[PDB]
């Protein structure tokens, strides 16, 4: 509840001259914002069982090894092994670091 | 017979006059046009799919509809004043007009001679605004009854509709019309009227007797008004937005329930589930396998496999199919257990990513789908550039900064772990 | 900024297949597809009226005869739209000042 | 105020260029009966 | 943060977290200064 009262406070920028517009702005983003939301996190959690998937064997436990390959996943999205992890890395490299930010520029470009 | 020599289409017709068995079978020195030489010539520029216009056959004699046999032979020499002059009297105008483009885009893609051929595309494409131009004023009036123009069968044409002529001639200004986008989306509501919304149709999917109250729409009020709830129920689940959606989510359910069994379930014994997966991906590829086999009108089988194998999505699809059918019988070779599941888990990533076809049924995301199908091919050439840079600089860290050292694993991945950080 | 322009208009034309494919599909989910299937199959063993329908003559020749009217007044005004273009006023001015031109110099 | 206002416009309306050649193409239709009639 | 059962809970913060502050503060600083430039 005191964060829903708080968010009450951008209410403010309205009677600003030139801050309105830019409300509006944003209050038109939302709307795709929300939808590519939903698809990286599709893509984030099938990277994510793939890779808890391939480097382990079969194992039950409950909160050691998915929240540790919850972990490594949060830590992938704020951002002879040599050949595997090369390759692993190179393709999150191509794939995250690159394409969706481009999805953005193009869909934030237009929608402004 | 009195065609000007120099038009492709009398050297076209010469071709089939002497490839005829049947003159030189009476007599060689005589080639005699016939008009069902003419229509065999017609039906390779029109399309396979249609009828021949002129029947083989088996005081004075009209044909039906005269004037469209007129136009015809006045387009095919490019002679613009008249076909202007002859149009304007003709019968079925929008037919007419989707024809004359299409033949006109196909001849004008094989004559090698350039000004005649830009005479004859600008030709098609004004010959398109025509059509465009009739049915806005036709939209105008009558909602309901100009959809009937689109859908009705034409016997002056080759008994075809007017919807496929500008599918295939690839007119983007005619389909793109909005009348057209109107009547394609009054057909993928179905039954039900187009306004209730998504969130209300994901809720009556939810819940079987919420459909019986007074939450839902109809059109056509007769079953709107009148509630026979089994006919309500077919009508409702006869739309095709529904069929989707029981589609997405059952295929949503298959990827949860693969997942699962990849994760923990793997075992070198068959369980159950994986002959659960097993069927499921075998009706897949049955329903696949029927899409192909369906064309109704006798269409080239090697047409229209080469139509469906230069799809990307269908070729994604097929990539998955090899992948699955290669760690299947990779998992029945017990010694080999950990390629099963290495090549079954890229197998999952590969069906994983055909979840992204859902956003083209969007208004505002397919664009975008289409804008990044364009920008991969300059992604990758600049991901090769930005590699050889990288691993420059990293030899080139670990040259300097240290000594001449054999190390097999230990300083090569050490200065890998650096330059990857 | 290459190609952002115009490609609703592919998109427009490649809805189509996606609509007519999902029209013409049978209603079940993959599960319990396949008795339909084999259902199909007794079809096999023993088009829509939608997208494609043979009309009614008495009712074919209205709808022709209520087209060739709005043909006709379309090209009314086509016609009627291409004589107001400015250019094509300066050029009948242009024609109309050679016969006062003639009659002036003959006479 | 709205006198002087319709004054203004009407006066600038009178010189758009389409305008201008339309009226010169009505006025040279009355030289061209003016010298075929007599 | 401003650099940049548990299970559910902490996938609650972080998605919010990655929701708010990763993406929409930015593309309104692209729309205004692309705006003013």
């Amino acid at each position: 509840d005191f964060i829903l009262f708080c968010l009450r406070l951008m209410h403010i920028f309205t009677i600003s001259k030139t801050l309105g517009p830019k409300i509006i702005i944003v209050k038109r983003m939302m709307k795709d914002v929300f939808f590519f939301l939903f698809l990286l996190a599709v893509w984030v959690v099938s990277f994510g069982v793939a890779k808890q998937a391939i480097l382990i064997h079969n194992e039950r436990r409950v909160d050691w090894l998915f929240r540790g390959a919850v972990y490594h996943s949060y830590l992938t999205i704020f951002g002879f092994p040599e050949w595997l992890t090369v390759l692993l890395l190179c393709l999150y490299l191509l794939f995250t670091n690159i394409l969706l930010l481009n999805l953005l520029i193009a869909m934030f470009n237009y929608t402004f | 017979e009195n065609l000007d020599p120099s038009c492709l289409f009398h050297s076209k017709l010469q071709k089939v006059l002497v490839e005829d068995p049947e003159r030189p079978a009476c007599a060689p020195a005589a080639p005699r046009l016939q008009m069902h030489h003419v229509a065999q010539v017609l039906r390779e520029l029109l399309g396979d799919f249609t009828q021949p216009l002129y029947p083989r056959p088996r005081h004075v004699t009209f044909t039906m509809d005269p004037i469209r046999d007129l136009l015809i032979w006045a387009i095919v020499q490019n002679r613009r004043e008249l076909a202007g002059i002859i149009w304007a009297q003709s019968q079925d105008c929008i037919a007419a007009a989707l024809a004359c483009s299409k033949i006109l885009k196909e001849l004008s893609k094989e004559e090698e001679d350039t000004d005649s051929s830009e005479e004859m595309l600008a030709l098609a494409e004004e010959y398109e605004h025509r059509a465009i131009g009739v049915f806005t004023e036709c939209y105008r009036k009558d909602e309901e009854r100009a959809q009937k123009l689109l859908t009705r069968v034409s016997e002056a044409w080759g008994k075809t509709t007017c919807l496929q002529l500008a599918l295939e001639a690839k007119d983007m200004k005619f389909v793109s019309h909005g009348g057209i986008q109107a009547f394609l989306t009054k057909v993928w509501w179905g039954q039900l009227s187009v306004d209730n919304g998504l969130w209300r149709v994901t809720l009556c999917m939810l819940a079987f007797p919420l459909l019986l109250t007074g939450l839902i729409s109809f059109r056509e009020k007769r079953l709107q008004d009148v509630g026979t709830p089994a006919a309500r129920a077919r009508a409702f689940f006869t739309a095709p937005v529904v069929v989707f959606h029981l589609n997405i989510l059952s295929y949503f359910a298959f990827l949860c329930l693969f997942a699962y069994v990849l994760m923990v379930d793997f075992q070198p014994v068959p369980s159950w589930c994986e002959c659960a997966i097993y069927l499921w991906l075998f009706s897949l590829v049955c329903e696949e396998m029927r899409q192909l086999f369906y064309d109704p009108d006798e269409c080239g089988l090697m047409k229209k496999a080469a139509l469906y194998f230069s799809d990307f999505w269908n070729k994604l699809d097929v990539g998955a199919i090899l992948l699955f059918v290669a760690g299947l019988t990779c998992r029945l070779i017990p010694a080999t257990l950990y390629p099963g599941r290495v090549i079954l888990s890229l197998d999952f990533i590969l069906f994983c990513l055909r979840l992204m076809h859902i956003f083209t049924i969007s208004k505002t995301l397919g664009p975008k789908i289409i804008i990044v199908k364009r920008m991969m091919k300059d992604v990758f050439f600049f991901l090769f550039l930005l590699a050889v840079w990288v691993v420059s600089f990293g030899v080139a860290k670990q040259a300097i900064l240290i000594h001449n050292e054999r190390r097999v694993d230990w300083l090569f991945r050490g200065a890998v772990y650096h330059s990857y950080l | 900024q290459q190609v952002q322009e115009h490609t609703d208009q592919i998109w427009k034309f490649q809805r189509h297949d996606l609509i007519e494919e999902y029209h013409g599909r049978p209603a079940a989910p993959p599960p319990f597809i396949l008795l339909s299937h084999l259902q199909l199959f007794i079809k096999r063993v023993v088009r829509h009226k939608q997208l494609k329908n043979k009309l009614e003559k008495n009712e074919e020749a209205a709808l022709l005869s209520w087209e060739i009217y709005l043909k006709e007044n379309y090209l009314q005004n086509r016609q009627f739209q291409q004589k107001q273009r400015p250019e094509q006023k300066i050029e009948d001015i242009s024609n109309k000042v050679d016969a006062m031109v003639d009659l002036l110099d003959l006479d």
